[PDB]
């Protein structure tokens, strides 16, 4: 169906792939184990 | 309903943001990188 | 009354600018030969500058309702609003299109507008909406009116990119008013009458010489110069010489006795113009003046002149007969007639005169389309060539 | 040219026809009351000749039916099919087609494809012609 | 056509033919829509009828 080819089209257009790959490809921090025994953990509401 | 949405979209190219000006947008990706470093910095993430 | 947009009428694309709080007018240009790629050439300077709307005009072929359209693609009508058009570039032959291509200038959703070969895909076609709000979908397309143009396959306006210095015709979501202006109608027009862009011979009386630059010889010093040469020389794109009115609108119709019009050397690109020294020389486009290079016919050596009257928006008489007609060449302001020096193949160079000769009457032929098209590829290939020698030779 | 073919849509045909009807009354009310050489009646031979192709097209549908009454009207049917019930064969109605001799391939193939026949093959002329000539009939009269 | 008497006139008339010419848009679309299918639905039936 042209409708649909040509929706698909205006999505790549809007939106390249490298950027896609780009934001896979960033990886989150770690919650860690502390000295004291505590594992801390960087914010929910805040970051990746 | 999606042919609609994305038209809609797509004739006020402003809704997408900064990112996806088209014209000087640094690309979602640099966007994200920059959210992060938002995300670390304290006063450029929160109300300070 | 009031004229309608119609298929296969000879109509260019226009839009206006705001550089630095003023009001530029650009029309829509391409150039068939080499690159595909459109640009805008300056209609507002037209006194200091001559406007080529040879590669500017357009003629519209068909006018489908969309859905019809659709079923199309799938497997004299007047325009009418909420159809998309398929419009065919003049001289090229070839259509309009999006091309999909994108320059990274300024915008990454946009796509470069260019001409393609073949009539197939959505690009090729585009629907019109009215920018006016008078205007509605399903109103009648009037000839003077402001449009707006959205590509069927890429869904992105026909857009006018401010954002580089350089103006640029581009495919985005942005819009801008274009105005349509026709320039001719084909129907309308009568064979064997002079009309405006005609590409026509300046032959001369029973020997035949027509009015020529002389043989290419690799040098412009000598090309500059005209003069009357007969023989040979009638089947060549040198006496090929090509008719451009100052007006804009309407530029088609058919030549009067007393309008000012520029004549255009389309080998050379130079136009024929008037040294203060009352002597004939081609100079540039850009610094050809509209007072020097403006010349016009009359009916009659009679002196007293025809005075002012008023331009007709339309195809209009058509007084001027190829062949028949005799006409005779004169300045627009200092009057002067061109002439033959009378110098004893012929070599007689062409003079300008105050009251010149009894025999001064001269004679138009109307010049093959192929033979323009020739002339006019050899002139852009030319051009090209020489701007790659110099080039390499730096 | 559509509906005709079609058994199912007789009953849509004849609304289009009675809206054909009436839009010819709007017209001949344009006309009621005018001078020689008016404006009006110049306006209306531009619309004519702009929407020439299908005012030809809709004269030739009319005028199938229009000849398909006086054929069935002749003698020669009536000796193609002597008996009363009236259910011609659809082969032998394809020769009278052509006996006619004043209906082309194109209109005799056009007529068959509207023809609605049974099982058998045949065809009622009886149905045929109270189908389709009696409804063309005053709309033609008023083109005319 | 003409409200003489009233300080503003409004044409009927030239609406009424305004709306017909809404109506038989619709009903050209319509029609090229149910150009392609072989046969007519009952609901397009009725909607045309």
């Amino acid at each position: 169906k042209g409708e649909a080819i040509r929706i698909r089209s205006i999505l790549r257009s809007l939106i390249p792939l490298g950027d896609l790959v780009g934001v896979i490809s960033i990886a989150f921090q770690m919650p860690t184990i502390a000295k004291d025994g505590n594992v801390v953990e960087p914010d929910m509401s805040a970051g990746f | 309903n999606a042919n609609v949405v994305v038209r809609l979209l797509i004739r006020r190219p402003e809704c997408f943001g900064p990112a996806l000006r088209g014209e000087g947008g640094n690309g979602l990706l640099a966007a994200m990188e920059e959210a992060i470093k938002i995300a670390e910095d304290p006063s450029r993430d929160g109300p300070s | 009354e009031i004229q309608f947009l119609r298929t296969d009428d000879e109509v260019v694309l226009q839009c206006t600018a705001t550089i630095h709080k003023e009001q530029q007018k650009l029309c829509l240009a391409a150039e068939g030969f080499g690159n595909r790629l459109c640009f805008l050439e300056s209609t507002s300077n037209s006194k200091n500058v001559p406007p080529d709307l040879s590669i500017c005009t357009f003629v519209l072929e068909q006018s489908l309702s969309v859905r019809a359209l659709q079923e199309m693609l799938a497997n004299h009508r007047t325009l009418l609003y909420g159809h998309a058009i398929l419009l065919r570039h003049s001289y090229s032959g070839m259509y309009l299109c999006c091309l999909s291509t994108s320059r990274s200038s300024t915008d990454k959703l946009a796509f470069d507008v260019g001409l393609q070969e073949d009539t197939t895909g959505e690009a090729c076609w585009w629907t019109i909406h009215p920018a006016s709000k008078q205007r509605s979908e399903g109103e009648k397309v009037r000839v003077g009116d402001d449009l707006i143009l959205v590509s069927v396959s890429s869904e992105r306006y026909l857009h006018l990119s401010y954002g580089n210095g350089s103006l640029h015709v581009d495919a985005a979501f942005q819009q801008t008013l274009w105005s349509v202006a026709p320039i001719s109608s084909g129907s309308e027009a009568a064979q064997g009458y002079l009309i405006g862009g005609d590409v026509l011979r300046l032959l001369h009386g029973h020997m035949d010489e027509c009015l020529t630059v002389p043989s290419g010889e690799h040098g412009e010093e000598q090309r500059r110069t005209v003069h009357y040469e007969g023989g040979a020389v009638s089947v060549h794109a040198r006496s090929l010489w090509r008719l451009e009115t100052l007006r804009v609108a309407w530029s088609g119709s058919h030549i009067r006795w007393g309008q000012p019009f520029r004549l255009r050397h389309v080998t050379t690109g130079k136009y024929l113009s008037l040294m203060e020294d009352k002597n004939l020389l081609l100079m540039d486009k850009e610094k050809a003046d509209v007072k020097s290079t403006a010349f016009t016919f009359r009916s009659s050596k009679e002196k007293l002149d025809v005075g002012v009257r008023k331009e007709v928006d339309g195809m209009g008489t058509s007084e001027i007969k190829y062949g028949d007609s005799v006409c005779y060449i004169q300045h627009v302001d200092t009057g002067l007639w061109l002439t033959y020096q009378s110098v004893d193949s012929i070599q007689r160079k062409a003079i300008m005169h105050h009251e010149g000769h009894m025999d001064d009457g001269i004679s138009l032929s109307r010049s093959q389309h192929e033979e323009s098209r020739t002339a006019r590829v050899i002139w852009s290939t030319v051009f090209l060539f020489n701007r790659f020698i110099r080039g390499l030779d730096a | 040219m559509k509906l005709s073919q079609d058994s199912s849509q007789i009953e849509l045909l004849k609304e289009l026809m009675d809206l054909q009807k009436d839009m010819v009354v709007m017209l001949l009310s344009m006309l009621e009351g005018n001078v020689v050489n008016g404006t009006i009646g110049k306006q209306m031979v531009d619309m004519l000749v702009e929407s020439s192709n299908n005012v030809e097209m809709i004269l030739k549908f009319f005028d199938m039916f229009l000849k398909l009454k006086d054929l069935t009207s002749s003698d020669t049917f009536k000796e193609y099919d002597p008996d009363g019930k009236g259910v011609i064969s659809k082969r032998d109605f394809h020769k009278a087609m052509e006996s006619h001799k004043h209906y082309t391939q194109s209109e005799t193939e056009f007529l068959l494809s509207c023809a609605e026949t049974d099982e058998n093959e045949t065809l009622d002329y009886e149905e045929f012609v109270k189908r389709f000539h009696e409804p063309a009939k005053d709309i033609g009269f008023n083109v005319a | 056509r003409t409200q003489t008497g009233n300080n503003t006139t409004v044409n009927i008339i030239i609406s009424t033919v305004d709306y017909l010419l809404r109506v038989q848009e619709s009903i050209s679309d319509f029609y090229w829509y149910y150009s392609g299918k072989d046969v007519i639905d009952e609901q397009g039936q009725r909607n045309f009828s």
